RNA sequence: UCUGAUGGAGGAUCGAGUUGAUACUGACGUGCAAAUCGUUCAUUUCAAUCACGUUUAGGGGCGAAAGACUAAUCGAAAAG
RNA sequence: AUGAACUAGCCCUGAAAAUGGAUGGCGCUAAAGCGGA
RNA sequence: GUCAUCUAAUUAGUGACGCGCAUGAAUGGAUUAACGAGAUUCCCACUGUCCCUACUUGCUAUCUAGCGAAACCACAGCCA
RNA sequence: CCUUCGAUGUCGGCUCUUCCUAUCAUUGGGACGCAGAAGUCUCAAAGUGUCGGAUUGUUCACCCGCUAAUAGGGAACGUGAGCUGGGUUUAGACCGUCGUGAGACAGGUUAGUUUUACCCUACUGAUGAAUUUUAUUAUAUAUAUACAUAUAGUAUUGUGACAGUAAUCCAACUUGGUACGAGAGGAUUAGUUGGUUCAGACAAUUGGUACAGCAAUUGGUUGACAAACCAGUGUUGCGAAGCUAAGUCUGUUGGAUAAUGGCUGAACGCCUCUUAAGCCAGAAACCAUGCUGAUUAAACAAUACUAUCU
RNA sequence: UUUGCCUCAGGGUGCUGUAAACAUGAAAGUAAACUUUACGAUCUGUUGAGGCUUAUCCCUAGUGGUAAAGUGU
């Protein structure tokens, strides 16, 4: 018979399977569609979660019972050293899908890069890419006609450069970022001129922007049907435990059907999340990447004590505003929204008046190093 | 950056840190932290507390 | 007339015992309903600061007791965040008798007043002595 | 008649031990165990508890009575 | 060549149930359906 | 059952009413202080019983070396 | 009385999922005895949601209240090797009535052991080879070739068939005291700010947690101080880190349609949305998009380097 | 897997809350000598001290180390 009191199901059957990740880097599923009008430009980024933090911003939504005062955000900062396009592939649309034509390579590759084709790079000799590099530029810009005459999609590979960063990782993270902009043929100059330089973060996304997030979630083994679909514990009565589904299923069908909860792996999910409004794109060159214009004091975005469990961002980085799927360390795909977003969030202009540097270990008082021995004076 | 002072401890609490208890009279206090908030609900007196800032003035002692 | 509270954290769920910070003559508050809640299976009915609440009068005047009445929370001892970076609390539970319409059964508010339920209900605010 | 001591009665009270077994309808339930384990609980000057000895034997015994018990066997034991 | 009223073939409405589903299945309409020869 | 009371709300509780299916006097009637691991309703205190779960400790589980059963079994083991 | 009496665990609730539509609300329509507001009848529609409590073992009921709504049902009266055991339904016992009696009682009451999964499958997660009578939406300098091409190892970047899929509802204010109305009242739609329920994450802050760590302290013990130690974590404050919600963040737009309203337009000189041909607009439905998986395709591509090799 | 990493140390950042020792130092008071000597919970100074801080914190071309090369193709 039916339910005595109806209630909406325990978790979304569209994240189904519930099962480990296949690769630790985020993976866009699909780019942005195409506007052949834009200037041919790059839509992904890829940089590491260094941590959060807290910033202070005015806010101007008028009728809101907030308006006019200044609150407190969350931010995820995330270290965007640039990276290094090594490579082009093109595509082109068959019955079967997208079928790669070819990929042309740079001419000269970092180790970096090379490191990521190898499980032992230390005791092989590093013979990757070595006689492929003196291909004549003949063939070469062969397979680019081709690749303009007969692809539709394309995409430049570029790696990050873990070395600029304080991970212990040293194989490069290589991606292909789709070129969305004008013609074929614009969109094979576009890379090709910067074929082999850096790409840097200021170039594929701006201040104030909404993007999105491709990145894995933090894993945490198998967990019981309580911690991961959220089911309701049984009554303390309950004779064999009751951190469980009681019924898993009517008499019939004779089975289990895929829609009951159970126990297994939780976290280290791949998770596309929508709409991170980038709040500063702080510069690895400037002394004041977190300094505000009614802060004014001399000092830059790692927190006095360093990131917990990260290091120091020496690079590149943006602030997001919110939180973002993964550890510590984790590389974090930036995607390009999948159409430009035309609402008031997404188009205001944040204008933020304090970036939090305190220590993220324990309560810190202090947003400066300085600060604190003056506070304290001389010991012993 | 317009800080405000604890009231427990002396310390300055910068903007988004810290923690308000208003009293049955209607007088406001601010915390910087869980600790101190837990000393000041307990009703310990900051100047019989050896690391405070009150009881260091009042060992003349900064 | 601007019912746009900004979510607060949910304290007092349904059965709590409140006072009644006000001069009508009750002496606490017994809630019985939130307004406003919904639907969901095992969830208590729980209120804010500005929530407009049932409540029944426990200590009192007769002429109070024994009757469903509307009130609003005023103080709240749970902790609840601020967009302006702080969290803030009280030590007691207090709502004030209401009629349904919003207005003060009482003429005055004894303790302070949250800001947050002071600007939802203005004649509650201009009853009031003390806002926090 | 009242007040203070003294005195040390009672199938008096609390409570370990002993003797039991209220609840978790806990554990265990292919047990450590054909009745145990944990916590909780009842009981302790008396109709109290224990030992050995001794008496009552099967349509019989014995029963502060549940058809209880009478060698893991009882609305008629066990053996042939 | 007009207007009616009947008649009876096929078709349609009347025709709502719980796992997903059954002219046996695919499918079939110049039948691979219906009534004959 | 009806009327009160208890609650915001009472097939519960208590107090009354009594043409009582089918109450009633050692088949004992009515009432009772004290007593109860007896049954029941309410209140204060209390709390993870619950809103709504989270974190944590031991012993298992788990993998390993060693040791090593049993129940069950026509044949077997995807569905409409 | 067909199947089960060499046993299919017999009420309810709790938990959890799925399904139906005879739709309660939400979407878009048609009618009205339809001015407005509210409402009633009715269509396409099952995408989303259908609550907190008092009494009762209860289903049902009946009240209190919130709601947008508190629709009706199925799945062995879904669900007992999922629980619970209040009821029913053994043995103790009490009452009433019946019986000479032993005893009976859809009459009431009280107390009364809830066993087993390590097997197969299903489901959930986790490793993983092998795959030629196999595969191909090409490969070759405006030009041939299936009478062809394809080794294998590592490794990266991809394709993405197919399967799953997700968001939902509300309030306040403005439009507006406007349209409408004799007044009384009083919209729709769009916009703004919020919020519910749900989903997916996260820990800057707040809270929780403690067999990191410091400190205090009771009893005991080492002659004392110091250092400790024992008390199944001795007990207390605080308690980083890590987990964590009660805390924080995020949650699209296209196509093609249904109902319905229409266009042109015969049949049928007129008329007719077509109950012919030919068209249009159109819904929380549908299919995509987007998201998750893809040893779900025993799938495949491009690349890098190489194995005496050819 | 040798501009790496592990280790310990130094530094940072935090947590706790001021270590041991010493003082013709204080201390409610007490007792024992012809104005000093003993006992004393506790307090003070040296002392925001001391301890701890990755084991899943941060920094350092700081110390020491970085091991046999076994299997498959």
């Amino acid at each position: 018979s039916h339910r005595k009191f109806e209630r909406p199901r325990h978790g979304s059957l569209g994240f189904l399977p519930r099962k480990r990740c296949k690769r630790l880097r985020g993976k866009i599923r699909s780019f942005p569609k195409d506007d052949k009008e834009k200037p041919p430009h790059f839509t992904a980024f890829m940089g590491y979660k260094a941590g959060m933090t807290h910033i202070v911003r005015e806010v101007d939504k008028p009728g809101s019972k907030l308006h006019k005062k200044e609150i407190v955000e969350a931010c995820t900062i995330i270290e965007c050293a640039p990276m290094v396009v090594v490579g082009i592939v093109g595509y082109r649309e068959t019955p079967k899908g997208l079928r790669i034509l070819s990929t042309v390579w740079a001419n000269h590759v970092s180790d970096e890069f090379r490191r990521r084709y190898y499980k032992n790079w230390y005791k092989s000799e590093k013979k990757a890419f070595t006689k492929s590099l003196n291909v004549p530029e003949a063939t070469k810009n062969c397979l680019l006609k081709r690749i303009e005459k007969y692809c539709t999609v394309l995409r430049a590979i570029c790696h990050t450069q873990p070395s600029k960063t304080p991970l212990r990782m040293k194989k490069a993270h290589i991606m292909e970022v789709q070129i969305n902009g004008g013609s074929m043929k614009e969109k094979l100059e576009f890379v090709k001129e910067m074929l082999e330089k850096n790409l840097p973060v200021s170039t594929v996304f701006n201040p104030n922007e909404m993007i999105d997030v491709i990145s894995v979630t933090k894993g945490h083994g198998t967990k019981g049907v309580v911690s991961r679909y959220g089911v309701k514990r049984l009554p303390r009565k309950t004779h064999r435990g009751l951190r469980k589904v009681a019924c898993i299923g009517a008499w019939h069908p004779a089975r289990v059907q895929f829609q009951i909860p159970r126990h297994g792996q939780k976290g280290y999910f791949h998770r596309t999340e929508r709409n991170k409004k980038i709040y500063r794109i702080g510069l690895k060159t400037d002394k004041n990447s977190a300094s505000t214009d009614a802060d004014i004091t001399e000092k830059k975005i790692t927190p006095m004590g360093g990131f917990p469990h990260y290091g120091v961002v020496n690079e590149d980085f943006l602030l997001l505003k919110g939180c973002v799927a993964g550890t510590k360390k984790r590389p974090i795909t930036l995607r390009k929204n999948i159409v430009p977003q035309v609402s008031r969030d997404a188009l205001a202009q944040v204008s933020l008046k304090f970036i939090d540097t305190s220590s993220k270990i324990g309560h810190g008082r202090f947003q400066t190093s300085e600060e604190k021995v003056k506070y304290y004076g001389p010991l012993k | 950056v317009k800080t405000e002072a604890c009231s427990f401890s002396e310390y300055r609490i910068y903007p988004g840190r810290g923690q308000k208890y208003i009293a049955r009279d209607g007088k406001v206090y601010f915390y910087l932290s869980s600790k101190f908030a837990s000393l000041a609900l307990q009703k310990k007196k900051a100047a019989k507390l050896r690391w405070t800032q009150t009881w260091r003035r009042n060992n003349k002692k900064t | 007339t601007l019912k746009n509270k900004m979510r607060i954290t949910l304290s007092l769920p349904v059965g709590a015992l409140i006072n009644c910070c006000d001069n009508s003559g009750g002496k606490n508050l017994y809630i019985i309903a939130v307004q406003g809640f919904g639907s969901c299976l095992n969830r208590l009915p729980a209120a804010s600061l500005g929530d407009m609440v049932l409540a029944t009068v426990k200590k009192g005047k007769p002429d109070l007791r024994k009757k469903v009445l509307n009130a609003i929370i005023c103080r709240q001892s749970k902790a609840w965040r601020r967009h302006e970076g702080y969290y803030i609390y009280f030590e007691d539970n207090a709502g004030v008798i209401v009629n349904p319409k919003g207005e003060m059964k009482g003429s005055a508010i004894t303790g302070p007043v949250a800001r947050e339920c002071a600007e939802l209900w203005p004649k509650l605010s201009s009853a009031a002595s003390a806002i926090v």
